[PDB]
């Protein structure tokens, strides 16, 4: 399919920047989940970023570990998760659904049946959190087999060979973690998937700013979690604050 | 982009987050820049010698193989100050360290062996060290956390996941990808993305040069066979690596069979785990049906890891060295039979090794054969826990 490629070209008629937040599946429990997910959605983000509850998430601070231990704490598999996908993507057709992975969970029953389950599903793109571009061929090869839109980080710390790598290699989008002008110039320079910044974005003036730093959009990797832990005794209250977060970080991407 | 293979045939690599890239790569060439600088050479000689009390010992066995046709050695690791291997490679990744103008030090530890040598080197050498360990570890391992606090380390217990060794791992990396402009990550086996394995293997390796010198001058030819215990895979590959070319060394492996493997309760990934991807490398793991890593097993804390370092699986995949397990009650046999008959008080880990070596003498009595076993470490730290089950058998 063409989901980010629809959203971006979608947004850029409407001189608009994307929204898109992350959530955990599963967390704090399947059927929360799915209403937590269909509230997001229903607010207004633009594309969505889902993570699967793994044993050793090495590159999540406290907020994320938190909600990986409230999922298994629910009984949360990787194939509970798939059924969960598939469910979301017959309720919203055109809404961009991106995985954050670990390696393992992808490589665990091969990497191609992995990247064929999301095809099946109707996941857009796959983000590997350990698999950096050095590592990156039979994932980016998978992905691209089965119509799936590798995505990639390019870090702060980033250099000129990342960059045409991280251009070349990446589709969907491009998560941006040098001035943040040169990054942003180079990746149009070398022609990369839009860029997303998702580097802590916990307010609405952080999307605008994003977008007016020449950034198609943002993504909020935390701020939607912390309202599910927030609210974690008042399952009404949790969705209504989640309506009101979205509302206001969706709002400052049209201006 | 790298100087040296992060690859042992399809295991190793660089699996981390992008971010942590520039951190390993400036690692390796600090590391590829030292091996040729005569300077960092005779640092690191002058501290292994007059500090940390190189060489050690190769001590002869006699009473523990009479009557039969083996002859056994053991390499004295215990002897090195610290009661364990581990402080070799410290000694060489705190000046690889100071070579890269850095001022701090994160280290992982379960047991606390390799924590207590980051601190202790960290002491001597002028870095500021933090230790992650388990809160499970911090717990039941107070006489090393008291030793790291003493020797001036910040010790911060991980109440994250399974709150042990793995998590410990982790907090550890995601510490570094923070913090590498000024503090150096000190991984404490020979695993872990590259260029860990190749590092810890070269400041592990005068182990087995020592061994070859020292068998050659006793017993004027080469051991039938080197035998060590895989917790991570550090002091196996330390003694082995001297030996890969010579092709008639066995190099045999010892993993922890924990209450036997039939009952999964063990810490035998190599030969009875899958391939998976963790801790920054492609490795055998134990891992869940669906890929969750699993919790290991052993009544010996540094053994108690679900994975091991890529060398080792590539050097079973070639048959170049063997890899078999040895149970909690094999272990605790050689234990015993150790400070009975020599005055030796082993590691529990060693023991599992001492244990194999054994097996090999018992199994075969008329057999031939010249064994070392590396004796990782000094058992003080064990006599507790070996304490508690003679008496909860009744012994
Ligand atoms: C005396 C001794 N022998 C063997 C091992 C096993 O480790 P390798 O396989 O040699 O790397 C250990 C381990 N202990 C670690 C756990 O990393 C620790 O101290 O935290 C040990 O203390
Ligand atoms: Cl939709
Ligand atoms: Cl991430
Ligand atoms: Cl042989
Ligand atoms: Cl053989
Ligand atoms: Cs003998
Ligand atoms: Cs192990």
């Amino acid at each position: 399919m063409e989901r980010y490629e629809n959203l971006f070209a979608q947004l850029n008629d409407r001189r608009e920047g994307a929204f898109v937040p992350f959530v955990t599946l599963g967390d704090p429990g399947i059927e929360q989940s799915l209403k937590i997910i269909d509230t997001l959605i229903d607010a207004g983000a633009d594309a969505l970023e889902l993570g699967v509850p793994f044993s050793d998430p090495l590159a999540d601070g406290p907020t994320i570990q938190n909600a990986n231990l409230r999922a298994f704490a629910a009984g949360v598999t990787p194939a509970q998760c798939f059924e969960m996908l598939a469910l979301i993507r017959e309720k919203h057709p055109t809404i961009p659904i991106g995985l954050l992975m670990y390696a393992n969970l992808v490589f665990n029953n091969g990497i191609d049946a992995f990247y064929a389950r999301c095809e099946q599903v109707g996941v857009d793109s796959v983000l590997v959190a350990d698999v950096p571009v050095e590592e990156s061929a039979p994932f980016r090869q998978a992905a691209l087999r089965h119509n799936i839109a590798p995505i990639f980080i390019c870090p702060p710390n980033a250099d000129d060979d990342l960059l045409r790598q991280v251009a070349s290699y990446g589709r969907g989008y491009t998560y941006l973690l040098l001035p943040l002008h040169h990054l942003i110039e180079k990746l149009k320079e070398y022609h990369a998937a839009p860029a997303l910044q998702g580097f802590g974005i916990s307010s609405p003036e952080q999307v605008s700013a994003a977008v007016r730093a020449g950034a198609a959009g943002a993504i909020s990797g935390s701020a939607i979690v912390k309202i599910i832990e927030k609210n974690l005794a008042s399952p009404k209250q949790m969705l209504a604050e989640l309506r009101s977060f979205v509302s206001a970080m969706k709002a400052a991407s049209r201006a | 982009t790298t100087l040296l293979n992060p690859y042992f045939g399809e295991f190793g690599g660089m699996y981390v987050p992008q971010i942590l890239m520039p951190a390993l790569n400036q690692l390796e060439e600090a590391f590829v820049s030292a091996q040729k600088d005569p300077e960092f050479q005779a640092q690191f000689a002058d501290l292994l010698k007059n500090y940390a009390g190189r060489p050690t010992a190769l001590t002869k066995c006699q009473n523990i193989t009479a009557g039969t046709r083996t002859t056994l050695y053991l390499k004295r690791e215990d002897l090195l100050h610290g009661g364990a291997h581990k402080t070799n490679q410290v000694l060489g990744q705190a000046l690889l360290a100071k070579r890269m103008g850095k001022s701090e030090i994160i280290a992982e530890t379960g047991a606390g062996a390799h924590g207590v040598a980051s601190a202790l080197a960290s002491a001597l050498l002028g870095l500021k060290c933090r230790i992650y360990m388990g809160a499970k570890d911090v717990e039941r391992q107070s006489p090393n956390v008291f030793r790291m606090r003493l020797m001036g380390a910040e010790v911060i217990p991980v109440h994250s996941g399974s709150a042990t060794l793995k998590d410990a791992c982790n907090e550890a990396l995601r510490d570094w990808s923070g913090s590498y402009e000024t503090a150096h990550y000190m991984l404490g086996t020979a695993a872990g993305p590259h260029p860990y394995p190749t590092i810890v293997r070269e400041f592990q390796r005068m182990i087995g040069e020592e061994t070859k010198a020292q068998i050659l001058d006793k017993e004027g030819r080469l051991p039938d066979a080197v035998i060590a215990c895989v917790g991570g895979g550090s002091n196996a590959i330390g003694m082995f690596a001297d030996f890969i070319n010579d092709t008639s060394v066995g190099l045999i492996g010892v993993e922890p069979g924990g209450h036997g493997i039939e009952t999964g309760e063990h810490g035998a990934p190599l030969k009875h785990g899958r391939v998976g991807i963790y801790f920054g490398m492609k490795a055998p793991m134990m891992q869940t049906a669906d890929g969750q890593i699993e919790e290991s097993y052993s009544i010996s804390a540094g053994l108690d890891f679900p994975s091991v370092g890529p060398q080792h699986a590539y050097l079973n995949s070639i048959g170049r060295a063997d890899y078999v397990s040895i149970t909690d009650d094999e272990a605790l046999e050689a234990f015993k039979t150790l400070c009975r008959h020599e005055g030796i008080i082993p590691a529990l880990e060693s023991s599992h090794a001492l244990a194999h070596a054994l097996k090999m003498m018992r199994e075969q009595p008329e057999k031939e054969q010249l064994l070392v076993v590396n004796l990782s470490g000094r058992g003080d730290k064990d006599i507790f826990t070996v304490h508690d089950i003679l008496k909860a058998r009744g012994e």
